[PDB]
């Protein structure tokens, strides 16, 4: 910075404390009362939602193995498992609706052959809707899934 | 929509190759239509004002919203918005020994907003009770204030 | 009876349900510190860690970042609950979790902490609620708008068939103003440029240059040790170089005084504005309270303006009445059949309402389509009674 | 005649009322087509 | 550093006035914080292509860019797709080789954060902390006893 | 340049809205070719030059 008359060297260390610190100290995170940081992924207007969160291999799994001693991943605030359960409960309803239909068909038609046509008539119709909605742009949405059930 | 982008994003590579007087001026890329449709005249009857008082008020209450509203390529202003106008006197500059260079430098120092910090800043000492922002210099408001520039 | 069971039935959009994940935000009073809000954030994390062990799997507290904005006054804690299988009861469900939490936060605290179910729908469309915004149309200042906003918030509370209105979060905290005597500056021999970057870089920070750290390029910042920039008395510690090669104190050219300002200034459509977040009456619903808020905005001072099932169904369903008559004649010509089916509509719908009126259900989206499906099955039931007999 | 007229959607409540109708409107067409081709065929091929 | 009254009319109002001539638009909203941060949201009609809707606002902005402070110009000007709702909030903690809620915050932003926001149409990635910076803490008494300034 | 054509100096605030500050000169001192001599410039030796 300066060299005072008597040849005395003035350095930045003398007039100022220098440390490798954060660029911003306004925000600090604590995972269960333990010092931590992380990444809060925000969606893009019109993005593929679950497909973005499942756009993986990745989505940080190539960062997952190269961590030093101590550094570990953890998962709070997550959408993923809700989608995993929303489909599973709807598909379970689907199968339950077939089996319960199968009984009423047998309870009115004692012919085992007769209680088969309506049993094998409607599984085709569902896939048709899956094929038609895909050709129209519609996805396996919370609505379109209840639409199958309805 | 895309034809606009291509010409405006190739322009912004010659932007730093232009004078800074032009850079701080209105560079505009818009959709062409050499024909008006709605030419809305704004006049005064009672509280008489000039063809400059209206021109400002139109451009400080309406013009900003119109060009934005419903895909309007560009809005034409018939006059001008108000500006802090200074009319320098050469004889009065000489009899005090001054130049327009000194005038510009005076405004570029006394008329400005300065980013001052805050008490209880980004990294505080654990135990502080107060957090308040600091106010420094502020852009001048009236003609009287501009008249009192040293 | 079919009408009454439908008109008196409340209307909602989409049911808010458990998501295994919720969140809670913190709001401190005027000019609070990072150390002050962390104390509150600590209490929030622990109620979830000790008094909610069977529910909460993990917490994620954040100090200095709310959803109204950011700063030392704000805070949030992201919550992740244990899976639904290990959360059996209704008390183990978000609705009841966010109930006793808010009850605790409103009791053993001195700040503002809430808790809410994540609106599975979208940010917009709460039903029986609105988003009001008060715009400065003339040349009035922010201080003048504040009083008109105060008058609007007062008048709705003065005569609330009620209301639930509160401001967005502008607080209005005191600011430390420094007046630099311009004449004294050049008299003592200091450049105004030098003084500005002295106060700016020391108290706020300065983006100086970029440097390289372990390959990646990072930034170089200059500021100062906290202790030299904590209080208004610390201003005098900073000495500036003058033209005659000597130091000049701040107290020489400076002037210390406090001023009343706002931490954030909202702007709606190119003009200064203030957002009013209010809900409709516990009895009324949107459309009523919305027009019963616009009359109060019109009864405000000059230069003050404003800007903000659904109406959908009245339309859509009318076309559903026109296409039916056509399709009930496109295979059934008479003017007798196109009136036979037309009766099965409220035949089933009465029970559709009844089951929703009896249980805790409401007129949501799935119910609105659960009506037409019932109508579709009712039409089927009727057509066979006609087609076979005809 | 009750679904597609209600599928004439709008605003935020767009896909909401739209998706539900068309999902079952397509399903109706497919169910009817199946009950015009497949179901009658299966019923004729093997029933009793 | 800047206060709420500064950013409002040196960064905000500059952009607000230079924000017009865009196809499809409902309104615009702004928040000028005391932390010296401003963010402006523009909402378009339902069904409008967000890909072009982004461009129109970001290429009209870049005409008011030289009308902004150079401290703001060298800072993060960003145009992104809005979605006020997180989905994947990945927590990163340490167990063995103990580090601070600043050592992790840097490493997350110097190994992962850069790739995540890029990967699979992510509007923006939120960092819970800060990346490391060359931090210098100046001493005023040590500046005086040597005769120096920041 | 600033006397005969005008100069974009800085921006100022007027009734909320941010406007521009312009510097020029009274018309009479910039009407004819003879008005050029009226403008005197500061030299390094602290004196005026026509
Ligand atoms: C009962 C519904 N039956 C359908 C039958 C169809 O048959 C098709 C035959 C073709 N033969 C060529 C001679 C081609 C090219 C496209 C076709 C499309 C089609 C058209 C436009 C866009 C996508 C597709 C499409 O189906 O492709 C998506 C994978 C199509 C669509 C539907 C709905």
């Amino acid at each position: 910075l300066k060299v005072n008359q008597d040849g005395s060297r003035v350095l930045l260390r003398d007039v100022a404390k220098i440390e490798l610190g954060g660029e911003n100290y306004d925000i600090i995170a604590e995972f269960n009362g333990q010092p931590a940081s992380g990444l809060g992924i925000k969606l893009a207007t019109g993005a593929n939602a679950l497909d973005t969160a499942a756009a993986i291999r990745a989505e940080l799994a190539k960062m997952e193995p190269f961590f030093p001693s101590g550094l570990k991943i953890v998962y709070p605030y997550d959408t993923t498992p809700f989608v995993k359960i929303s489909i599973h409960e709807v598909v379970k309803t689907l199968v339950e609706a077939i089996i319960l239909v199968f009984l009423v068909m047998y309870l009115f038609l004692q012919n085992f052959r007769a209680t088969l046509i309506p049993t094998i008539a409607v599984p085709v119709v569902l896939l048709g809707t899956f094929a038609v909605l895909a050709a129209f742009g519609f996805s396996i949405n919370t609505l379109t899934m209840f639409g199958m059930v309805l | 929509d895309i034809a606009q982008v291509q010409v405006q994003n190739k322009l912004q590579l010659a932007m730093p190759l232009l004078p800074q007087e032009v850079q701080q001026q209105g560079v505009s890329v818009e959709k062409s239509s050499s024909s008006f449709l709605m030419v809305v005249g704004v006049i005064n009857t009672d509280g008489t004002m000039t063809q400059e008082d209206i021109s400002d008020y139109v451009a400080a209450n309406m013009k900003d919203a119109i060009s934005r509203t419903s895909g309007v390529g560009d809005v034409q202003l018939f006059g001008s918005q108000y500006a802090m106008r200074i009319w320098m006197n050469p004889n009065e500059l000489n009899k005090f020994q001054l130049t327009p260079v000194d005038v510009i430098t005076a405004i570029k120092a006394q008329n400005a907003q300065v980013a001052a910090g805050q008490l209880g800043g980004t990294p505080p000492v654990k135990g502080q009770q107060l957090n308040a922002s600091i106010i420094a210099q502020t852009r001048l408001t009236s003609t009287e204030e501009f008249g009192k520039i040293l | 009876g079919m009408a009454y069971l439908f008109v008196r039935l409340p209307s909602s959009f989409l049911p808010d349900e458990d998501q295994g994940v919720f969140m809670t935000m913190v709001q401190l009073p005027a000019g609070a510190t990072q150390e002050r809000t962390q104390k509150v954030l600590n209490e929030v994390t622990h109620y979830y860690l000790t008094k909610e062990k069977n529910n909460v799997e993990s917490v994620f507290a954040v100090n200095g970042f709310g959803f109204a904005g950011r700063g030392q006054n704000t805070g949030i804690a992201f919550v992740s609950l244990k899976d639904w299988a290990d959360r059996p009861g209704e008390e183990n469900k978000v609705e009841a979790i966010t109930m006793r939490a808010t009850r605790a936060f409103s009791q053993i605290k001195d700040a503002m902490v809430f808790a809410f179910n994540l609106p599975a729908i979208v940010e917009l469309g709460t039903a029986t609620g609105f988003d009001f915004e008060l715009i400065d149309q003339a040349g009035l200042g922010h201080e003048k708008l504040t009083q008109a906003r105060n008058q609007l918030l007062a008048e709705a509370a003065k005569h609330p068939m009620l209301t639930s209105v509160r401001p967005n979060g502008l607080e209005d905290t005191p600011q430390f103003k420094i007046d630099i005597d311009q004449e004294k500056a050049q008299a003592l021999g200091v450049s105004i440029n030098d003084i500005n970057t002295t106060l700016g870089a020391a108290w706020g920070g300065s983006y100086v240059n970029d440097f390289i750290d372990r390959g990646r390029v990072k930034k170089v910042y200059v500021m100062s040790e906290a202790k030299y920039r904590m209080l208004p008395d610390d201003i005098g510690d900073w000495y500036v170089r003058a033209a005659d090669g000597q130091m000049v104190p701040f107290s020489a050219f400076s002037s210390s005084r406090w001023e009343y300002g706002s931490p954030r200034l909202e702007r709606y459509n190119g003009l200064p504005s203030m957002e009013i977040l209010g809900q409709a009456a516990p009895g009324k619903s949107t459309g009523e309270a919305m027009e019963l808020m616009e009359q109060l905005a019109s009864k405000l001072p000059t230069g003050v303006g404003y800007d903000w099932s659904g109406n959908q169904a009245p339309s859509l369903y009318a076309i559903s009445l026109i296409v039916v008559f056509l399709c009930l004649a496109a295979l059934y010509e008479s003017w007798s059949i196109p009136f036979s089916v037309m009766l099965v509509v409220p035949l089933g719908v009465i029970g559709a309402l009844l089951a929703a009126t009896f249980r805790g259900l409401t007129n949501d989206v799935y119910f609105q389509v659960g009506l037409l499906t019932t109508i579709g099955l009712s039409a089927k039931n009727a057509i066979l009674i006609v087609e076979f007999a005809k | 005649a009750v679904f597609v007229p209600m599928a004439f959607f709008g605003g935020s409540t767009g896909a909401i009322y739209r998706q539900f109708s068309i999902t079952i409107v397509s399903a109706m067409a497919l169910s009817v087509l199946v009950a015009l081709i497949l179901t009658p065929a299966l019923c004729a091929t093997m029933l009793k | 550093g800047a206060d709420a009254k500064t950013v409002q009319d040196t960064v905000t109002q500059v952009i607000e006035q230079n924000m017009n001539g865009i196809d499809n638009l409902m309104y615009m909203s702004s928040n000028s914080d005391s932390t010296g941060t401003v963010q402006i949201t523009l909402t378009f009609e339902s069904g409008t292509d967000a890909d072009i809707a982004q461009v129109q606002v970001q290429n009209k902005l870049q005409l008011a860019m030289p009308l902004l402070p150079q401290e703001v110009q060298q800072q993060g000007v960003s145009v992104e797709k809005s979605s006020s709702s997180f989905l994947m909030v990945v927590g990163v903690i340490n167990t063995d080789g103990t580090m601070t809620q600043e050592d992790i915050s840097d490493y997350v932003a110097a190994n992962m954060k850069d790739a995540i926001s890029r990967t699979s149409g992510v509007g923006d990635v939120q960092l819970f902390g800060s990346q490391y910076a060359m931090r210098i803490w100046m001493n005023p008494n040590e500046l005086n006893k040597f005769q120096l300034t920041p």
